[PDB]
């Protein structure tokens, strides 16, 4: 339905490179699971949804936001939704209304944890 | 028996004659060590064992030698012990071990990974777990007193010579993060500069050409950036090119590790350069050493590089040491054109860092 | 096969260490008794044979002293510590049970993009 479970390991990898949401869904829910065993302080992961172009900018400010802010600038308008930073063996969840998808533009989910957005990034889209 | 073997002796040469060559011994990294030499005659004076990938620095007052290394109960297995050790500079003897969390940086000997504040009260080191942070060690108390996690996403330590306990670090956003410590070693305040360089388009080497109140950096493409911290906030500027059109036509670019140096009295900046540069040659041995006048932004001299990779400057004696990995070259830089005085061969098997004893 | 045991082999464009393929392992397997690092530095290498660029992941094999064979120090696309996972001047065994560096592997991830 409107649910998706994504994973992140000690190798800085997501088990998905693209997420698809069903148009019928009014609100979508994403679940993150850290399958590694390294502490969040050393190898934490999170998921940040934002317009493909805003990715880098968001990740940069998120880095300045710090861990206490889940590596995401507070009140950031460029972020559609984001999860909390979890450590090995931990899991988080995020639910956001799908009634905000800039028609014609691309969206991408990534990890704002310092230096991780490099590989841990994908393409989230609406429809089929 | 008249002759009797004795120990407990001090280094035979005065402190002002000593230099320290950090030999990583990469081929057998668990047996890295510091070699102490007399730069005036090339005599080997002694050494300090530093186990696995050791790092080293001399205390500001010149009385102690600080090392940082990692031990394991059985070397290749068993509990890990990251530490900072204090050794007596004259006797080259172990005196104290300071416990560190198991994440001190294990990597090549860039100066900025193991430093100390201007007032010598704290040792400031780089951590990587791989997440990065800066560690603070209180010398007097012999204790790890702070973990600057605000430095996450940044790299290396650049002490500000104009302040007692402040230092800067280069961050992934292309800017500089400044940290001001309290008298206890904990962070008292911090500030972030505007973007100095484009990480993607013109990455800079982390090695600074440090002045009293400002630092210069060179980029992979031969540009020069600046960070002025004479005031409250750090002012960044740049770039300006080290290259003229002829240099560019021949693809000259910087290359090395601790590849730059600044002679504060004259404003001259020294940099290792090589021709035919392209992606992947930023660590190439120097074909030449270029001497730049940071004031006029002109090149004032160029000499043979002797395949050097790292260097260090002594401000008072107007001396520059270059290192090609195994040999140390001593230069007199009182005049714009460096003058080779002597070469110390076989100073190490694999060293990328040499330092003068403070005077 | 001894083409892979050369520092010039295209997949080793960002290797700073010893080729595991000369140490009893292969480009994708650790020599017997050494432990794979979960983390690594990454490089974008050009395959001169098909003219395409690939992403290579440089995991280290740890828990044993320096292999000492086929030492390489190539720097294509390598960057400083402020771009940490593209940096090869650090021990990518740093977070292993035992951080002693043995050799470096060159794992092909996929086309660079
Ligand atoms: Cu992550």
């Amino acid at each position: 339905a409107c649910d998706v479970s994504i994973e992140g390991n000690d190798s800085m990898q997501f088990n998905t490179k693209s997420i698809v949401v069903d148009k019928t869904c009014k609100e979508f829910t994403i679940n993150l699971k850290h399958t590694g065993k390294l502490p969040k302080a050393a190898m934490g992961h999170n998921v940040v949804v934002s317009k493909k172009s805003d990715e880098s900018a968001v990740a940069t400010d998120g880095m300045k936001a710090g861990l206490n802010n889940d590596y995401v600038k507070a009140g950031d308008e460029r972020v559609i939704a984001h999860t909390s930073v979890i450590g090995g063996g931990e899991t988080d969840s995020v639910t956001f209304d799908v009634s905000k998808l800039k028609e014609g533009e691309d969206y991408a989910f990534f990890c704002s944890f310092p230096g991780h957005w490099s590989i841990m990034k994908g393409t989230i889209e609406l429809g089929s | 028996p008249r002759e009797v073997l004795t120990g407990g002796h001090s280094v035979s040469a005065p402190q002002e004659n000593r230099i320290y060559v950090m030999d990583s011994v990469f081929m057998h990294l668990t047996e890295s060590r510091v070699h102490v030499y007399d730069y005036t005659n090339g005599k080997f004076l002694g050494m300090v064992p530093t186990a696995f990938n050791g790092h080293v620095q001399v205390s500001n007052d010149g009385k102690k030698i600080y090392t940082m290394t990692t031990y394991h109960e059985r070397i290749t297995r068993g509990k890990r012990s990251d530490v900072v050790e204090v050794w007596d500079a004259d006797k080259l003897t172990f005196e104290k071990e300071i416990s560190l969390p198991p994440k001190r940086v294990q990597g090549l000997n860039y100066d900025g990974l193991f430093r100390q504040t201007t007032d010598g009260k704290f040792i400031v080191l780089q951590n990587a777990s791989p997440a990065t942070s800066i560690g603070i060690v209180d010398v007097a108390k012999g204790d790890y007193v702070e973990d600057v996690t605000a430095a996450a996403g940044c790299w290396s330590v650049i002490p500000q010579p104009n302040r007692p306990r402040s230092f800067m670090t280069i961050c992934g956003d292309g800017g500089l993060l400044t940290i001001n410590l309290g008298e206890d070693g904990k962070v008292a305040s911090q500030s972030r500069s505007k973007q100095m360089f484009s990480v993607k388009d013109d990455p800079i080497f982390i090695a600074p050409a440090l002045d009293k109140d400002k630092a210069h950096f060179v980029s992979y493409y031969g540009n020069v950036y600046s960070a002025d911290f004479s005031g409250d906030e750090v002012k960044v500027d740049g770039p300006w090119s080290l290259l003229n059109d002829e240099d560019k036509a021949k693809n000259w670019v910087p290359g090395g590790y601790n590849l730059v140096g600044l002679h504060r009295a004259s404003g001259r900046m020294y940099v290792f350069m090589h021709p035919d540069g392209k992606e992947g040659t930023h660590k190439f041995p120097a074909a030449e050493i270029w001497v730049m006048d940071t004031k006029t932004k002109q090149r004032v001299a160029r000499i043979p590089g002797r395949d050097a990779l790292s260097m260090t400057i002594d401000q008072q004696r107007n001396l520059m040491l270059t290192l090609d990995g195994g040999n140390v070259n001593v230069y007199d830089i009182s005049q714009p054109e460096p003058k080779l005085l002597r070469t110390i061969e076989g100073a190490a098997e694999a060293s990328l860092q040499v330092q003068f004893h403070p005077v | 096969e001894d083409e892979v045991n050369s520092c010039d082999y295209w997949r080793h464009c960002a290797v700073d260490g010893f080729l595991c393929s000369c140490c009893g392992g292969t480009t994708t397997t650790c020599p017997p008794g050494s432990t794979p690092s979960p983390i690594s530095w990454i490089g974008t290498c050009h395959n001169p044979h098909d003219g395409k660029d690939y992403l290579i992941s440089y995991h280290d094999c740890c828990g044993k002293t320096a292999c000492g064979r086929c030492q390489c120090n190539t720097q294509t696309r390598e960057r400083p510590g402020y771009e940490f996972f593209l940096h090869n001047d650090v021990n990518w065994c740093m977070a292993n049970e035992n951080s002693t560096f043995h050799c470096t592997t060159s794992v092909l991830v996929g086309l660079a993009k």
